[PDB]
């Protein structure tokens, strides 16, 4: 193909090479320490909604208080 | 007295039993706490905050106790109810996502009250502070509109409108799928008021004098918006629209009521 | 869990049924109503299940048939 | 505690800012007209001049773009091709 839906599949692959760049990225910071609140495993994945589908209508549910730390730190993050 | 109520929630916390049950013992508790005064007060209703915040108590005991904490401060006068009110909104942040009606109440009471002691400054950020843009709770078109105009409206009085530029528009963004023809036009007042004060002159006269010809408007406020219109009309760029707006306003009979008559008699007519 | 939540619509029972409804004899989440539809008034257990001595033991209760059933075939048609 | 989390493997998702206050051709503001529109009336017919959103989510005036597209294609804030995919605000 040409500059089609190939293209579709050109930012689904950006958001693969910035998901693993932002999981060493947070890997280092995870290591300062220092101001971590939630400071156990996490391994969290970005990704980009211009290419993605509509998965879901993506809930708004509650989190648990240990996650919602980790979370917290990586959004401030 | 403040210890005991206090100690008197620790205990509730870890008390089981029906929701209706515990909600009243709250209340009651809460009570208590508002018929006290002075530092007794502020303490007791510091713990009944954080109570609320705290992660064991059910939300639904949580949200209600909150709101219905929020509807009795209003009576306590403008004192220590409002460093409690910081304490307050900076203690909601993990049921921030669950619940942000009981926020976006405090921040409004807090913009209010803020206003109050002719301080636009401090209500202005205090009323940015209210995430309009989540959606989750959708805040009706109309209070979006309401929110994002007194931003708007307490950063002219304050004078650094380079965000209220930015808030005109999120009110202008969302100003199109609202239904109140008196906030809209109070919508047109003010975004007219910020084209009079950047640079928008020769625009705001245009609003203006589009807002003159109006019938809910009361007939003060639309000699004033008309007398806006002239003001702005003779300090706008000297060119072809703004002789245009001369001569429109040469027509208007109320404007010859006006002070500034003359000026324009002059103006139009070459002198 | 309906109520001290903020739960999202019908997708809560799919998620719910997941450790109860359908479920083979690695029962997570037990009740003491047996039965296939959902009740409102039903208490939650939970049992050891030693047959699952798999210590990183999962529930892959979704995922069950990738299809690409009707409903969402004659949208994106 | 009977049950306690270890490992977590949220997916966070994004999108950009757009900053509307002023769009990048004219440098007027995001609505009140053009550079090559001026005034509301004088031949307009409802203003016949809205707001135009590429894929890349910037927001420009549908004219100003245009006389953007006619010469350049590459959408001046990024290096996205600038679909259409929305008229309006
Ligand atoms: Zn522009
Ligand atoms: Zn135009
Ligand atoms: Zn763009």
């Amino acid at each position: 193909c040409g500059c089609q839906f190939t293209s579709k599949l050109e930012g689904m692959f950006r958001d693969m090479s910035i998901s693993n760049t932002t999981m060493d990225e947070f890997r280092q910071h995870l290591q300062a320490t220092g101001v971590s609140l939630g400071g156990v495993d996490l391994t969290v994945r970005v990704l980009t909604t211009g290419y993605w589908p509509t998965q879901s209508a993506t809930p708004k549910c509650n989190i648990p208080p240990a996650p919602r730390h980790a979370f917290e730190i990586f959004r401030r993050f | 007295m403040a210890a005991a109520v206090r100690q008197d929630l620790a205990q509730l916390m870890n008390s089981s039993g029906s929701h209706k049950d515990l909600a009243g013992k709250y209340r009651q508790i809460l009570e208590k706490a508002i018929q006290l005064s002075g530092a007794e007060q502020l303490e007791a209703l510091k713990a009944f905050v954080e109570a609320m915040v705290n992660e064991n108590v059910s939300l639904v005991i949580s949200r209600q106790l909150l709101t219905d904490f929020c509807t009795h401060l209003p009576n306590l006068p403008d004192s220590t109810a409002k460093e409690i009110y910081h304490f307050t909104l900076e203690k909601i942040q993990p049921r921030v996502i669950s619940f942000e009606e009981q926020v976006a109440s405090i921040r409004q009471h807090l913009a209010s009250i803020y206003e109050k002691e002719e301080d636009w400054r401090n209500a202005a950020q205090v009323l940015v502070g209210i995430p309009l843009e989540t959606g989750q709770k959708q805040y009706n078109v109309d209070y979006k509109l309401e929110t994002y105009l007194k931003i708007a409206r307490l950063y002219l009085e304050d004078d650094d409108p380079v965000q209220a530029e930015a808030y005109i528009n999120r009110a202008s963004l969302l100003q199109n799928e609202s239904t109140n023809e008196q906030l809209q036009i109070h919508y047109k007042v003010c975004y007219a008021r910020v084209l009079d004060y950047r640079r928008k002159f020769i625009e705001a006269a245009q609003r203006y004098n589009e807002l003159s010809y109006k019938t809910i408007v009361h007939e003060s406020e639309r000699l004033e918006a008309l007398k806006h219109a002239l003001h702005c009309t003779i300090l706008a760029s000297a060119g072809q629209q703004r002789s245009r707006m001369l001569a429109t306003l040469f027509k208007d009979e109320r404007c010859q009521q006006l002070a500034a008559y003359g000026i324009l008699e002059k103006m139009y007519l070459d002198r | 869990i309906q109520q001290e939540t903020d739960i999202p619509e019908r997708e809560l029972v799919r998620a719910l049924q997941s450790l109860a409804c359908g479920k083979p004899t690695q029962r997570v989440l037990t009740k003491e109503p047996k039965s296939k539809e959902i009740e409102n008034g039903h208490i939650f257990t939970v049992n050891d299940q030693f047959t699952s001595k798999l210590h990183r033991v999962k529930i892959q209760t979704v995922a069950a048939k990738q299809g690409e059933s009707d409903p969402e075939r004659k949208e994106t048609r | 505690k009977r049950f306690e989390v270890k490992k977590w493997n949220a997916v966070a998702l994004w999108a950009w800012d757009i900053v509307v206050d002023n769009c990048a051709i004219c440098r007027n503001h995001i609505m009140d007209l053009c550079i090559e529109c001026q005034a509301n009336q004088a031949s307009a017919t409802s203003e016949e001049c809205t707001v135009a959103w590429g894929v890349c989510n910037h927001a420009f005036h549908f004219h100003c773009i245009s006389r953007w597209l006619k010469t350049r294609q590459v959408c001046p804030l990024d290096n996205r091709e600038w679909e259409f995919q929305k008229y309006g605000h």
